[PDB]
């Protein structure tokens, strides 16, 4: 009903946010590991294209 | 019982001292290249393709290919684990005490029962027919093949140990998954397979197509009304909505209630205990997903057989593939934002069971993982802390006021972010965005944690 | 039969392939292992000995020669041993700061292992010497170096009265 | 179920974004204070230039190839672009790839290449990574001089023997290659062995002599030659020596970690002193009065008495009255008044710890808990005799600028050995202002209390150590 | 001895048991309608005891 | 595996030397030196007994003690007669005796004896003005047997303190109080007189 | 039983390179 919201309503405003500084820091460090492990698999698939259409009669 | 096929199994060495950060990342890199260049092989002897794939809500969230090396997959790993994992809870057996032989023989077990069920599911996948006809094929390709799906899957499970010993990061499950949702993002975003359905060319990539249908293409205004917001093929909206659910779940993964405590058996140290907003992370979603596809697959498989009967028909009704008017139908996502705007009843729906399964599997998780109050508490009073209180507060008032909240709390918000980036139009399923935010986080924290 | 050979035909090179490179690796590793730098100096007390061992085998030479030399060779052995200990738990603890290599520890670990084949066999040889001289032998060893290396402290300290003598006279 | 394009119309547009992506943001790699004094020393150019020479970095013949490259496929992408475009109801996907890679001709090459590629270039770049991250250690040493140094180390010593400990580098194989060793072994061996006075050189002759290999005598010989000011005489090896000067500060960097990790008092405070003595470029064990700008060893040796065995340290000779103007600035012989001038002026600028309170404190009570965490504070102000960063120390006989750190530990006299390592900071927080540092560590589980020693010692200086004793305390 | 030889028959009579179930879905067609049918029954009872338990739910809710 | 040397055994003096040509200088006087140092301990196992096998460092022969503690007396007896002349001169005779003590035996009492030799002649010395040799027979003294010497720390300060130094006579007496009972109380009261 | 991690790598390296010869070598005896 309303009484769970209440009680997430104040979880919440109890709970302590992260600053900007952290919050960029841990936003940039996780977008590194993104693109790096996705542009691995990018290059591997579009390089394997080619090679899979050649192998394959 | 297993005693005399221990020697038998191969085990990758422990490490001799240790392994620096720099060193286990480069085994971790290039244990990951391994499994990507096998993932994207083709093997040999496949005859009939174009059939239909079993198992395809399966595909996404276990790492495999349509004809690849790797159709068995990390299916055996997982499966081991969970039929292992299940015995333990149910206590079936006495292997519970933390003896080191006991989790040797333990460990060794699973390894068996892993390559054993890898090779059943080589065998079955051969000789059902889905590459081709044994009779047609031939008789000596057929064990060929066999074979060549086996030496893959020994491949695997025993390159698992090379991540899981000690010389990787983490784990292996978690990476070989978390790898292919990057892999289908950016795939999605730059890719440059063209699809003439008429009227000109396009590129099915987000950016090659707006960069192409900006250049050739008179009518500048018409030119980009198609290229913002298309609906065939992906667009620049759906990966701004990508980028803005990333960014709000990793803000979000750092709610954290700390609790003030100080030790009693040295005097003086103090510390702080969190516990955040997403307690028992991405484990809700991820049981919700599981549950979702389990009951799809059943569905459909019902109605491939009985479609012409009642239940069947209640159940859910698929065409082209994706079902409708059913119980599947309600709970399968909408598919845009327009599909959501003609069927009220059917997004809110929708939205009450992911919030309440979410919520729920979070609480019921959370008292068989056992971060459970009555379990954080007496774990804390036999390390020795105590709550820093005003005068000697007590430890498991606040702590039984402060978790439950917590986890029921943390599963219909997870859900709610899961059901906003699948009603947005992010890119992929929200599932998949959510395990490739919160892995890399759990791996983010794990190496500033233990060294850098 | 030939559809039935190719599969075995490739799993044979593929094992084959499998089991040459093994092995080959494995005995690059233990040429590497073998190719490492002794850890102390040559043994020269050994080396007398063996001489002396070895005139005799080429003969007349009395037997306290050779009881003095099995002396001096534990002695010798007992301040390597010594020297081993102090120094195993040190480079224990330095390990882990990262600032030494790994091959230093291999080379420990050497050093540590033939010493202790040394040790036994040179107590081996001196039961065959004397009836029941095994730990007697060790005793007189360490008690024997520490005299040494403290009459050579003090004789050290005691040359130095010249110096202090000039420096008093010329103060004066 | 593709259909590659055999003509110039779609893989135009997609490698030249792929290329642009990579192209743009790539070209933006290619697009505290200092102590007063004006003395300056023999040979100014040779250190002034290899200072110089310590600091070097380009950062743009790594990129300007691929910015070069990217720069021409784009150039060629828009000129296929500007030519093809001219020339140029189902479901039919292709790719924007061109047709020959696929052809008969060119597929057993690319397959080869690939296949080369995937089996050369990668090992070969792997093996490269990993045996070019392990030989430099924590320290910035190669692990090989690291090794070879642990095994020279002894139970007790002090001063002389650590120059002979420390010579045994690596770096002096990679400096002195080649030829060079026999082009000076002869005149510096001699300089060394003779010019010096049995005071700074007593049995270490010894040591020089026996070994054999001139790659590690002629740098000792240098090394020895620099710590005692010697100016050999050619313009070809004092370079080397200036240089050696540098290697042997890092190699004393890594023998004070190696003597710390190992556990005593006599080498950690002698290895301390080496330090000190590299740093200022005094001999160790001579009058620690030479840090002075002006000074020479017949001044220090005409200013402390004719022959005594104690050495008069800056402080006692700062606090004397106005008789050193009588003593060493007549001026037919020491020094003139307008050098003594500028020597005051410097000696009134150098740091000089004296600590005033070290007691214990536990954080949350007043009586300290056995095995509980107890940190010490210490306190006093910087008064010469006479996060705020310090000026830099006042050295100008070796290339690096050294900021001067401060490490304090503090042992018992019993056993002899360390309680707690130190704690190096470089940094305070501003005579001068009353500073504060602070330092915890675990105490010992016990109830009777006993009694410590702590030592202020300070490196890239000589003649500023504090060496007070207190007394821990364990009530329960 | 005796009772090793008998723990290692039992391990392969187990590996061999759950071998051939594995490879279940290449049945020789004899006991196939059987193990459906006994599938469907299960499935039967299972929806009983799920049916039963909602009830029970909201007979206690009320 | 072991590196031959070309030795060569001498008839009825049973010392070895080694024969002409290890082609180093070095290598040829470090043999030299050992020889030598094996020659030495043929001579002292030829004079134990006709079994040449050393006894254990268990028992202790009391005939040398008991000189030793005669000759300490007598020289005891001669310095108080008031002569230092000949009481030192017995002094060092009693040490040199007492050095004659081989290796195999027990080398605490050895150290002790040395450390009861040294502090008296010290003492002796001290009574004659000779300061340098004094300080050095102190020093000596508490190197033997640094623990309870509370009267060698004592002595070494005082000579030091009479002959200048002070530097050196603060560390001696720091490191004294460092490692220390009338012995403390003396030690503070010379710390003090500085 | 034991196996250094290098034999693993350097086993699925010739893993993928065999499957590569095979289809290879399936493809020379097509064509000839």
């Amino acid at each position: 009903p309303r009484d769970f919201l209440k009680d997430g309503m104040q979880f919440i405003h109890k709970c302590q946010k992260p600053d900007r500084k952290e919050f960029k820091k841990v936003c940039q460090a996780v977008a590194i590991g993104f693109v790096a492990m996705g542009a691995i698999g990018y290059i591997v698939k579009l390089v394997h294209i080619p090679i899979n259409n050649i192998l394959v009669a | 019982l297993i005693k005399p096929f221990t020697p038998l199994l191969p085990e990758v060495a422990a490490p001799e001292t240790k392994v620096p950060f720099n060193q286990k990342l480069m085994w971790t890199g290039l244990t990951l290249l391994i499994f990507l260049v096998m993932s994207q092989m083709p093997l040999y002897g496949i005859v009939s393709s174009d059939t239909s794939d079993p198992l395809y809500w399966l595909r996404m969230m276990l790492a495999s290919n349509r004809g690849t090396l790797m159709e068995l997959g990390i299916t055996p790993i997982i499966s081991s684990g969970m039929v292992f994992q299940l015995l333990a809870g149910t206590h079936l057996i006495d292997v519970n005490l933390d003896l080191k032989t006991d989790r040797e023989l333990y460990q060794t077990a699973q390894k068996l029962f892993a390559i054993i069920l890898s090779f059943g599911q080589a065998c079955v996948h051969v000789l059902t027919g889905l590459y081709g006809q044994p009779s047609d094929l031939g008789a000596g390709i057929c064990v060929l093949l066999i074979v060549q799906l086996v030496v893959a899957g020994l491949v695997v499970i025993l390159l698992d140990e090379l991540l899981q010993k000690g010389y990787g990061l983490g784990s292996g499950i978690s990476l070989f998954i978390a790898t292919n949702i990057c892999e289908s993002i950016v795939w999605k975003a730059f890719s440059p397979t063209t699809i003439n359905t008429g009227r000109g060319p396009e590129f099915e990539g987000a950016i090659i197509a707006l960069f192409h249908l900006l250049l050739t293409w008179p009518d500048k205004q018409r030119a980009l009304r198609e290229a913002f917001y298309r609906q065939s093929l992906p667009n620049i909206m759906n990966l701004l909505a990508t980028l803005l659910v990333f960014a709000a779940v990793i803000y979000l993964q750092g709610f954290r209630v700390e609790i003030p405590v100080k030790s009693a058996r040295q005097r003086g140290v103090r510390g702080s205990y969190p516990v955040r907003l997403f307690y028992t992370s991405n484990m809700p979603i991820m049981l919700q997903s599981a549950l979702c596809s389990n009951v799809f697959l059943i569905s459909q498989m019902l109605y491939s057989r009985f479609s012409d009967n009642l239940l069947v028909r209640l159940l859910g009704v698929w065409e082209p593939l994706h079902a409708a008017s059913g119980i599947a139908y309600y709970m399968s996502p909408p598919l845009n934002f327009k599909e959501a705007l003609l069927d009220p009843v059917h997004t809110v729906v929708y939205i009450t069971f992911m919030l309440v399964a979410c919520a729920l599997f979070s609480k019921t998780w959370i008292e068989v993982s056992g971060s459970s109050p009555r379990d954080v508490a007496k774990q804390l009073k036999d390390q020795g802390l105590v709550m820093a209180g005003h005068r000697e507060q007590s430890m498991y008032k606040e702590l039984k006021r402060v978790i439950p909240t917590a986890a029921a709390f943390g599963g219909a918000c997870i859900g709610a972010l899961s059901v906003a980036s699948d009603l947005l139009g992010a890119l992929g399923s929200g599932t998949g965005i959510l395990l490739a935010v919160t892995i890399i986080y759990g791996y983010f924290e794990m190496a500033a944690r233990e060294g850098d | 039969w030939l559809t039935l050979v190719v599969p075995f035909a490739y799993l044979g090179v593929l094992i084959g392939c499998l089991a040459t490179f093994s092995s080959l690796y494995r005995r690059r590793k233990a040429a590497k292992a073998a190719s490492l730098e002794p850890w102390f100096p040559p043994h020269l007390q050994r080396d007398i000995y063996h001489s002396l061992l070895h005139l005799d085998q080429q003969q007349r030479v009395p037997e306290t020669v050779l009881k003095a030399a099995l002396l001096r060779r534990a002695a010798e052995d007992i301040k390597r041993v010594m020297a081993i200990r102090e120094q195993k738990q040190a480079l224990a603890l330095l390990l882990q700061r990262g600032s030494v290599g790994d091959e230093l520890w291999q080379r420990f670990l050497r050093a540590e292992k033939e010493m202790e084949d040394e040790v036994r066999d040179v107590v081996a040889e001196a039961n065959s010497y004397a009836p029941n001289w095994g730990q007697v032998i060790f005793q007189s060893a360490r008690e024997m170096d520490a005299n040494a290396t403290y009459r050579a402290r003090m004789e050290e300290y005691q040359a130095t009265v010249a110096e202090e003598r000039a420096w008093w006279d010329k103060k004066r | 179920e593709y259909n590659y394009d055999e003509n110039g119309q779609f893989f135009p547009f997609f490698v030249l974004t792929l290329t642009g992506l990579v192209t743009l943001p790539l070209t933006y790699s290619l697009l505290a204070p200092r102590i007063k004094s004006d003395f300056k020393p023999q040979h100014d150019d040779i250190i002034q230039n290899q200072k110089r020479k310590r600091l070097r970095k380009e950062r743009r013949v790594k990129r300007a190839i691929a910015v070069v490259v990217g720069w021409a496929i784009i150039g060629y992408m828009v000129y296929l672009i500007i030519v093809t475009r001219r020339t140029a109801g189902s479901y039919s996907i292709g790719i924007a790839l061109p047709k020959l890679i696929i052809e008969e001709g060119s597929g057993k090459y690319v397959l080869m290449l690939y296949a080369s590629l995937l089996g050369i270039l990668l090992p070969y770049i792997v093996g490269r990574w990993w045996y070019g991250s392990q030989r430099y250690t924590r320290e910035k040493v190669l692990a090989a001089s690291a090794g070879n140094m642990f095994r020279e180390y002894e139970g007790t010593m002090i001063g002389g023997p650590i120059v002979n400990a420390l010579s045994t580098g690596e770096e002096y194989k990679e400096m002195l290659s080649g030829p060079k060793a026999e082009e000076g072994l002869a005149k510096v061996e001699k300089k060394v062995l003779a010019l010096d006075e049995k005071i700074l050189s007593a049995k270490d002759r010894e040591v020089l002599r026996k070994i054999d290999n001139p790659v590690r005598r002629k740098a000792l010989a240098l090394l020895w030659a620099y710590l005692n000011r010697i100016d050999l005489e050619d313009p070809v090896l004092n370079e080397e020596k200036y240089e050696a000067g540098s290697i042997a500060l890092s190699l004393t960097e890594s023998f004070t970690a190696i003597a710390l990790a190992f556990g005593n008092l006599i080498p950690i405070i002698g290895a301390y002193r080496i330090s000190q003595c590299i740093v200022q470029a005094i001999s160790p064990g001579s009058s620690p009065l030479l840090q002075l700008p002006y000074f020479t060893p017949k001044v220090v040796e005409s200013v402390e008495g004719a022959d005594v065995k104690t050495h008069l340290s800056v402080q006692k000779y700062l606090d004397m009255p106005e008789e050193r103007r009588r003593s060493l600035t007549v001026g037919p012989g020491l020094l003139t008044e307008d050098q003594y001038n500028s020597a005051i002026a410097v000696a009134k600028q150098l740091p000089l710890f004296a600590i005033s309170k070290a007691f214990f404190k536990v954080a949350g009570e007043r009586v300290v808990t056995p095995s509980s965490l107890v940190q010490l504070v210490i306190k006093g102000r910087i008064i010469p005799p006479g996060r705020v960063q310090p000026p830099l120390a006042h050295a100008p006989y070796l290339p690096r600028d050294h900021p001067p750190r401060w490490h304090i530990f503090l042992a018992d006299a019993k056993q002899g050995k360390i309680a707690v390592p130190p704690f190096t900071f470089t940094t305070f927080d501003k005579t001068f202002n009353m500073q504060t540092l602070r330092m915890q560590f675990q105490a010992p589980p016990q109830v009777g209390n006993f009694s410590f020693v702590l030592h202020m010692i300070s490196d890239s200086y000589m003649g500023f150590d504090v060496k007070q004793e207190i007394t821990l305390q364990v009530e329960d | 001895e005796g009772p090793q030889w008998k723990q290692k028959a039992l391990a392969a009579a187990f590996v061999i048991g759950i071998f051939a179930i594995v490879l279940f879905p290449l049945w020789p067609i004899m006991l196939r309608q059987g193990v459906w049918y006994l599938s469907v029954g299960m499935l039967g009872l299972l929806g009983l005891f799920f049916a039963l338990a909602i009830v029970r739910l909201i007979l206690f809710c009320v | 595996t072991y590196t031959h040397y070309p030795l060569h055994l001498d008839p009825s003096s049973k010392a070895v030397s080694l024969a002409t040509t290890g082609q180093t200088p070095a290598q040829t006087e470090a043999v030299e030196a050992e020889l030598q140092q094996l020659n030495a301990l043929h001579r002292s196992l030829i004079s134990l007994d006709p079994p040449n096998v050393p006894p254990p460092p268990l028992p202790i022969n009391p005939k040398r003690s008991a000189q030793i503690t005669k000759l300490k007396e007598t020289a005891n007896t001669a310095y108080k007669r008031g002569n230092h002349g000949e009481a030192v001169r017995l002094y060092s005779y009693a040490i040199e005796m007492a050095a004659g003590r081989p290796g195999w035996e027990p080398v605490n009492l050895a150290r002790e004896e040395l450390s009861g030799l040294y502090a008296n002649r010290a003492q002796a010395h001290m009574a004659q003005q000779m300061w340098p040799e004094g300080w050095v027979d102190a020093k000596c003294s508490v190197e033997s047997k640094p623990v309870g010497n509370a009267k060698g720390w004592w002595r070494g300060g005082k000579c030091l303190v009479e002959m200048g130094r002070y530097d050196e006579a603060r560390a001696w007496i720091e490191q004294a109080l460092g490692i220390e009972s009338d012995g403390g109380k003396e030690l503070a009261a010379l710390l003090e007189e500085i | 039983l034991r196996v250094d991690p290098v034999v693993v790598l350097v086993l699925s390296l010739c893993f993928i390179f065999s499957v590569v010869g095979l289809h290879v070598i399936a493809k020379i005896t097509r064509k000839f």
